[PDB]
């Protein structure tokens, strides 16, 4: 029962809960083993035998989002913010059979606080099943296209 | 000030408890220090892995020079300036490569030998009857004499200035060796990735904080304390996930810290850890353990593995954590800018799971994604901000000094002294004016 664009929406609206600072309703879009992985390098192989920006499983995103409501967080004072747009998502597979989708996604996020700005942009790949009725994701997978450039702080997520 | 040209000046700047906060804001200053102390002390450039067969190069910059690091057909190591001896034009683009038998400039095409001589020039008649063979640039590209290596890291001097590399460093290169020891073939491979991470403040920042034992428990307290609510009513034997095992322990009590200890050396080096650690069954690797025995035997294994240095500054540019295979480069840009480079090394011959907790570290401590890193550069780049203030114009490094200590040497002491931001400070003030 699962349409091509349930599977859009879930991309678009995911997007939309991190713009909107729904961060614990976002976290609950992944299954419990996912991870979300921003790659170092481009076509890195994996997540495990190579440096990335960010691996994150459920624990880590958990610890992420949790810091982001302490008082003492001083690198979130002022808060940081942060917009995404999005080229439509495209359909790279859909196994219904085998309740596996692949979508791949362009984006344009920008992350500010106070005064500084500053943009990057990429392509997503979401890896997403059915689970209990509800599409999750099994793997967010962040292309920056200058993920090995010198970068400065990214403080939320993309 | 004006500095230029003005060593009483800059040895004002420096007392023996305190510095003045120029050091920090100073464009000036930063100019000055590509001048006279980033070209008069020895600086990390790269390791060998990097460049292992005649021809292969990396490239670099040190003191606003740019490099060319290449190895030269008789398997040395060689470094010279990326700046050809007709108009200058770097040889060589990219971050590294292999060049053959020679450089060719890319311009009008003279070439030079992988040690920097030159070998050809284009319509070479030409020169034929100017005086382009009483110029330096008759030699081929400017070559360093100061180049040196120790267990596969390479370090350079620009100048003739300052100690040489034995003295430079003294033993302080033993932290290397423990780190290319924990290889059951003794050698180190670069692998897995640089982190590399734009800071928005001066590097003295990024180096004193690898010895601020006072800084964890406060800079860090969101990100530890968090950490350890995730990880309640545990066994203490327990395998932790590496973010808690990693964050926890920012917020252990003073004593912890000021236990552990920090060794200063002539020059600014240290290393923070002066104990010996008991290599315990939590989180071994047994197919790792067997295949250190095999290679050094019971002994050798339990001296190299008990070593716990948890980092060491090579003063100025690069620090390495040993137990871990990760290593930082200081890369500075302006008075107020300093990117930061983290690479690791794949320990040869040993199973695949000790670069995975090396890459781990790599990404959980040093990404630009960090929060560990968030935390840090938050507090450099308020002090970046706050010592353009007035009134009080010095930054205190008085605690626990004694003048004791002045007789330099190698010194052990308290895990909370802030010996070695003095010790470096006394070092830089040398660098600096004995050119000047
Ligand atoms: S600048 Fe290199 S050959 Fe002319
Ligand atoms: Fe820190």
């Amino acid at each position: 029962e699962v349409t091509r664009q349930d599977l859009i929406d879930f991309v678009v609206n995911e997007a939309h809960l991190l713009d909107t600072r729904r961060y614990e309703e976002w976290n609950a879009l992944f299954t419990d083993d996912a991870f979300y992985w921003v790659p170092l390098v481009p076509d890195q192989e994996d997540g495990l035998n190579h440096t990335s920006h960010l691996y994150e499983d459920k624990l880590l995103r958990e610890l992420r989002i949790e810091r982001l409501k302490s008082p003492r967080a001083f690198s979130q004072q002022p808060p940081s913010r942060c917009h995404h747009l999005l080229q439509v998502p495209v359909v790279e597979q859909f196994d219904a059979e085998g309740n596996r989708f692949v979508l791949r996604t362009g984006f344009h996020y920008t992350e500010s606080q106070g005064d500084e700005l500053q943009f990057y942009v990429g392509t997503f790949f979401h890896h997403l099943t059915v689970r209990d009725g509800a599409l999750r994701m099994t793997l967010k997978r962040v292309n920056l296209l200058n993920c090995d450039a010198a970068l400065p702080a990214v403080q939320l997520f993309i | 000030t004006s500095y230029r040209d003005n060593p009483d000046a800059i040895r004002a700047l420096v007392q023996d408890d305190r510095v003045h906060r120029d050091l920090y804001t100073s464009q000036e200053l930063f100019e000055l220090e590509q001048e006279h102390f980033f070209a008069n002390t020895w600086n990390y450039v790269g390791h060998e892995s990097q460049l292992p067969k005649p021809g292969d190069w990396i490239s670099n910059e040190i003191a606003g020079r740019p490099l060319i690091v290449a190895r030269h057909s008789d398997g040395s190591v060689r470094a010279m300036m990326n700046r050809c001896a007709h108009k200058g034009s770097r040889l060589v683009n990219g971050p590294c490569g292999n060049t053959g038998k020679f450089f060719r400039c890319p311009y009008h095409a003279w070439t030079f030998k992988t040690d920097g001589s030159l070998l050809a020039i284009p319509l070479k008649t030409g020169y034929e009857n100017t005086a382009l063979h009483e110029c330096e640039s008759a030699k081929g590209l400017t070559t360093l004499r100061y180049v040196r290596s120790h267990r596969g890291f390479i370090f350079v001097k620009i100048s003739d200035a300052g100690p040489d590399f034995d003295d430079y460093f003294g033993d302080s290169l033993s932290s290397i060796d423990n780190m290319a020891d924990r290889s059951p073939e003794g050698e180190l491979e670069i692998a897995g990735g640089c982190l590399r991470f734009m800071h928005q403040c001066n590097w003295k920042m990024f180096v004193e904080n690898l010895n601020d034992t006072m800084h964890p428990m406060v800079a860090h307290e969101s990100s530890a304390g968090t950490a350890k609510r995730m990880w309640a009513d545990k066994p203490e034997d327990e395998p932790k996930p590496m973010a808690v095992e990693q964050f926890a322990p920012f917020m252990s009590d003073y004593k912890f810290f000021e236990d552990m200890g920090i060794r200063t050396y002539d020059n600014g080096h240290s290393f923070t850890g002066v104990h010996f650690s008991i290599h315990s069954k939590y989180k071994a690797i047994p197919a790792y353990d067997d295949a250190m025995k095999a290679r050094y035997g019971e002994a050798k294994t339990a001296q190299i593995l008990g070593m716990a240095r948890h980092n060491t500054v090579y003063y100025p540019n690069l620090t390495i954590k040993g137990a871990i295979q990760a290593i930082r480069v200081v890369k500075p840009i302006s008075a107020d800018r300093t990117l930061i480079e983290s690479w690791t090394f794949r320990l040869k011959g040993a199973p695949p799971e000790l670069l995975q907790r090396t890459t781990m570290y790599n990404r959980l401590i040093n990404s630009p994604f960090s929060v560990v890193g968030h935390d840090d550069l938050q507090a450099y780049r308020g002090m970046q901000a706050g010592l353009h203030a007035s009134g009080n114009e010095w930054v205190s490094l008085h605690r626990n000094y004694d003048p004791s200590e002045l007789k330099g040497g190698e010194i052990t002491t308290g895990g909370t002294n802030e010996l070695p931001m003095r010790n470096q400070y006394r070092a830089w003030v040398q660098r600096m004016t004995e050119t000047m």
